[PDB]
C-alpha cells in the first residue's frame, strides 16, 4: 500500500496553468521526498523540483523558477505541483518521485515513481481526423511488393486506434506514433506492404476510430 | 550544476552479451550516483543507487561501480527484457540532474530501408492543403536522413518524421517524412521528390513523382 498516485492526463490552452498531484498515503508523509521529473516527448528525464511534506521545505530547478509551484497537503497526504504561464514547448509528462519512505538518512535517488501524467499544451480543442488515401503505384512499388496507407490528419486529441480490413489485416502493418502539428492538431500515419499483384483483386481499407470525438471512418485505399 | 556525461549514446547487443555504459561527473560525486531503466511509455525504474547498491527485485546481472567523477552500469549477460534506455542521475546535491541516456537496442544486419513516395491525394487537396509523405520501411540501423527536393529544391522546416520502436520480430525500423505544403505551393511545381541517406545505401536512393503524373 506504499504507491505515487497521479492525476489524470490533461490538455491545456496556451497561457493556461495546470496542477498536477501526486498523492502518497503509505506510510509517513513527512519521510517522502516528492519530487518531481519532467520528460519532453523524444527527450531525457528532467528535475524540475522537490518537497518534504509537514516540513514543507522545497527546492527548485533553475529553469522553473517563478513559473512552477510545489506544495504538499498533510491531512489529504498529497503532493502538488503547479504550472502556469503553459506554452507548447511544455508538452511533456510529468512524473512524480520518491526515496523510500523511512520509518522513525535520506538520500534523494526515487526508489517510488508515479506512473506518469501527461500534460498536452495545444490551442486546439476536441476534432475528429480527416482521413486520406496514401495510394499505391510505379513509385510505390518496390518489385513485387507495395505499399500503401492512410493519413490520418488534424484531429485531437490523443489517442486514435488505426486497423486494416477491419483487423483481419496485420502483417506487415505500421502505424507511426502521431506528431503534434504547428496548428496543435495531431497527425499520423498507416502504412502496409502488399504483394502488388493484390491490387486489382484485393480490398484495402483502414478502420479509424477517435473515441474522443465519436468518430469512426472506414477508407477504401486504391491505386490513383 | 553538476553535469552528468553518458556513453555511448546508442549500443547494440544481444541476448547473452556482456554489456557496459558509462556515466560521468563533471566535479565529484562521491558514490552519490543512481541508474534508472525505463521502456517506452512506461515510467523509470530505479536498478542502483549510491553507485552499486542494487535494488531489491533487480536481477544479479546488473551491478554497478565507481565514484567520484567515474561510474558504470554493468549487464553480465543481456537478456531480451533488457532493451530499454537507461539514464544515470546523481543525487549528491541539487539541482539534481540526469545523463542523457543510453539506448539498449538490438542488434542485427545492416539493411537498406526500401523506400516509398506518396503523392498527396485529390480529396485533401480541396481542403486547401496537401501533404506529400515519404516512407523507409523496415531499416536498420535506425540513423537515417531524408531530404525533400520540389523541382529539384532543397525542402526545410515544411517536413516531420516519426519513427517506429524496433520491430520485436526482424528488429528494424521504420520511419515515415511529411512535407505539407499550401495547395498553391503543390500546384506551382511538377517534380516532388526524398532523398534517403542511409548506412545500408552506398549512394542516396531518391523516389519521387511529377504532379499530376
Ligand atoms: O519556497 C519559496 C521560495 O522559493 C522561490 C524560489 O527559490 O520561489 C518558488 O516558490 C514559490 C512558492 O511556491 C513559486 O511561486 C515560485 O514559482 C517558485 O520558484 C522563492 O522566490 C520563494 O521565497
Ligand atoms: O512549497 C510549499 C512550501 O513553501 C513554503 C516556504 O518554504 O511557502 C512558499 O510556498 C507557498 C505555496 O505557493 C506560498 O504561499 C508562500 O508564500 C511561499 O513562501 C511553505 O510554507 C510551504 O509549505
Ligand atoms: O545520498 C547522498 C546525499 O544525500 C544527503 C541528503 O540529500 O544525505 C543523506 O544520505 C547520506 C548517504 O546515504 C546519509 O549520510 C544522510 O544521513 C542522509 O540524509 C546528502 O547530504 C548527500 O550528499
Ligand atoms: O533542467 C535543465 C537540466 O536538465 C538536464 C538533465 O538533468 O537536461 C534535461 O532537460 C533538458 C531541457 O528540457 C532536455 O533537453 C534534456 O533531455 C533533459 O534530460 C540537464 O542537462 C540540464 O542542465
Amino acid at each position: 500500500e506504499v504507491q505515487l498516485v497521479q492525476s489524470g492526463a490533461e490538455v491545456k490552452k496556451p497561457g493556461s496553468s495546470v496542477k498536477v498531484s501526486c498523492k502518497a498515503s503509505g506510510g509517513t508523509f513527512s519521510n517522502y521526498a516528492i519530487n518531481w521529473v519532467r520528460q519532453a516527448p523524444g527527450q531525457g528525464l528532467e528535475w524540475m523540483g522537490g518537497i518534504i511534506p509537514i516540513f514543507n521545505i522545497a527546492h527548485y530547478a533553475q529553469r522553473f523558477q517563478g513559473r512552477v509551484s510545489i506544495t504538499a497537503d498533510e491531512s489529504t497526504s498529497t503532493a502538488y505541483m503547479e504550472l502556469s504561464s503553459l506554452r507548447s514547448e511544455d508538452t511533456a509528462v510529468f512524473y512524480c518521485a520518491s526515496p523510500y519512505p523511512n520509518d522513525y538518512g535520506m538520500s534523494w535517488y526515487f526508489d517510488l515513481w508515479g506512473r506518469g501524467t501527461l500534460v498536452t499544451v495545444s490551442p486546439a480543442s476536441t476534432k475528429g481526423p480527416s482521413v486520406f488515401p496514401l495510394a499505391p503505384s510505379s513509385k510505390s512499388t518496390s518489385g513485387g511488393t507495395a505499399a500503401l496507407g492512410c493519413l490520418v490528419k488534424d484531429y485531437f486529441p490523443e489517442p486514435v486506434t488505426v486497423s486494416w480490413n477491419s483487423g483481419a489485416l496485420t502483417s506487415g502493418v505500421h502505424t507511426f506514433p502521431a506528431v503534434l502539428q504547428s496548428s496543435g492538431l495531431y497527425s499520423l500515419s498507416s502504412v502496409v506492404t502488399v504483394p502488388s499483384s493484390s491490387l486489382g483483386t484485393q480490398t484495402y481499407i483502414c478502420n479509424v476510430n477517435h473515441k474522443p470525438s465519436n468518430t469512426k471512418v472506414d477508407k477504401k485505399v486504391e491505386p490513383k | 550544476d553538476i553535469q552528468m556525461t553518458q556513453s555511448p549514446s546508442t549500443l547494440s547487443a544481444s541476448v547473452g552479451d556482456r554489456v557496459t555504459i558509462t556515466c560521468r561527473a563533471s566535479q565529484s560525486i562521491s558514490n552519490w550516483l543512481a541508474w534508472y531503466q525505463q521502456k517506452p511509455g512506461r515510467a523509470p525504474k530505479l536498478l542502483m543507487y549510491k553507485a552499486s547498491s542494487l535494488k531489491s527485485g533487480v536481477p544479479s546481472r546488473f551491478s554497478g561501480s565507481g565514484s567520484g567523477t567515474e561510474f558504470t552500469l554493468t549487464i553480465s549477460s543481456l537478456q531480451s527484457d533488457d532493451f530499454a534506455t537507461y539514464y544515470c542521475q546523481q543525487h549528491d546535491s541539487s539541482p539534481y540532474t540526469f545523463g542523457q541516456g543510453t539506448k539498449l537496442e538490438i542488434k542485427r544486419t545492416v539493411a537498406a530501408p526500401s523506400v516509398f513516395i506518396f503523392p498527396p491525394s485529390d480529396e485533401q487537396l480541396k481542403s486547401g492543403t496537401a501533404s506529400v509523405v515519404c516512407l523507409l520501411n523496415n531499416f536498420y540501423p535506425r540513423e537515417a536522413k531524408v531530404q525533400w527536393k520540389v523541382d529539384n529544391a532543397l525542402q526545410s522546416g515544411n517536413s516531420q518524421e516519426s519513427v517506429t520502436e524496433q520491430d520485436s520480430k526482424d528488429s528494424t525500423y521504420s520511419l515515415s517524412s511529411t512535407l505539407t505544403l499550401s495547395k498553391a505551393d503543390y500546384e506551382k511545381h511538377k517534380l516532388y521528390a526524398c532523398e534517403v541517406t542511409h548506412q545500408g545505401l552506398s549512394s542516396p536512393v531518391t523516389k519521387s513523382f511529377n504532379r499530376g503524373e
